[PDB]
C-alpha cells in the first residue's frame, strides 16, 4: 500500500510562527537536541580487553 | 499592511530583530528624564586644578574658605 512522509504544510497562523520563530532564534532544537543526547556518556563502555579477555564464538 | 508584519515573521525572522533594536534605540533619549543628568554628571567631574580668582570691588560670592556654604549644588550625588 501507501505511507506518505514529509507531505505536511506548515499551520502558518499568528500562533505557531512564534514556536518556530523561538527554534530559528534562541535555538529550542540544537541543545535540546543533542546537548543532551550525547551526554548520555553515563553508560559503561563495552570494550574487549583483548590480550586477556576474548569475544564469544560458536560451535 | 498589518498581515505583512506577520507574514515577513514566518519567512525570515533575522532581519526583523535587527530592526526592532535598530528601532526602540534612538527613540528613547528623547524620553527618559534620566538623560541630561547623564550630562549633569559628566560636567562635575573635575580633570583639571582649579585656579582662584581675585577680590576686586566684587566679592560675587564664594570666600577663601571652601568649606562655606559658597558654591553651587553639585552635593545632590552623595545623597544619590
Ligand atoms: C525600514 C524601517 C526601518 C526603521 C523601523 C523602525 C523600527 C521598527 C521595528 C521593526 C518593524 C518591522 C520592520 C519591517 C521589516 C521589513 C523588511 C523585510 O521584510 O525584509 C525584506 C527583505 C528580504 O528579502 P529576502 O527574500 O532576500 O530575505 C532574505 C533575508 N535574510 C537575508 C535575512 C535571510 O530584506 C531586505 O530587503 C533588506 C535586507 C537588508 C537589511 C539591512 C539591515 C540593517 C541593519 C540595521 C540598521
Amino acid at each position: 500500500t501507501y505511507k506518505y512522509v514529509n507531505l505536511r504544510e506548515p499551520s502558518m497562523d499568528m500562533k505557531s510562527v512564534t514556536d518556530r520563530a523561538a527554534q530559528t532564534l534562541l535555538w529550542t532544537e540544537l541543545i535540546r537536541g543533542l546537548g543532551m543526547t550525547l551526554s548520555y556518556l553515563f553508560r559503561e563502555p563495552a570494550t574487549i580487553n583483548y590480550p586477556f579477555e576474548k569475544g564469544p564464538l560458536s560451535p | 499592511v498589518a498581515a505583512f508584519l506577520k507574514n515577513v515573521w514566518a519567512k525570515e525572522p533575522v532581519l526583523v530583530a535587527s530592526f526592532a533594536i535598530a528601532g526602540l534605540a534612538v527613540i528613547l533619549p528623547t524620553l527618559s528624564p534620566y538623560t541630561k543628568y547623564s550630562l549633569m554628571i559628566n560636567r562635575a567631574t573635575p580633570y583639571n586644578y582649579p585656579v582662584p580668582l581675585r577680590d576686586d570691588g566684587n566679592m560675587p560670592d564664594v570666600p577663601s574658605h571652601p568649606q562655606d556654604p559658597q558654591g553651587p549644588s553639585l552635593e545632590w550625588l552623595k545623597r544619590l
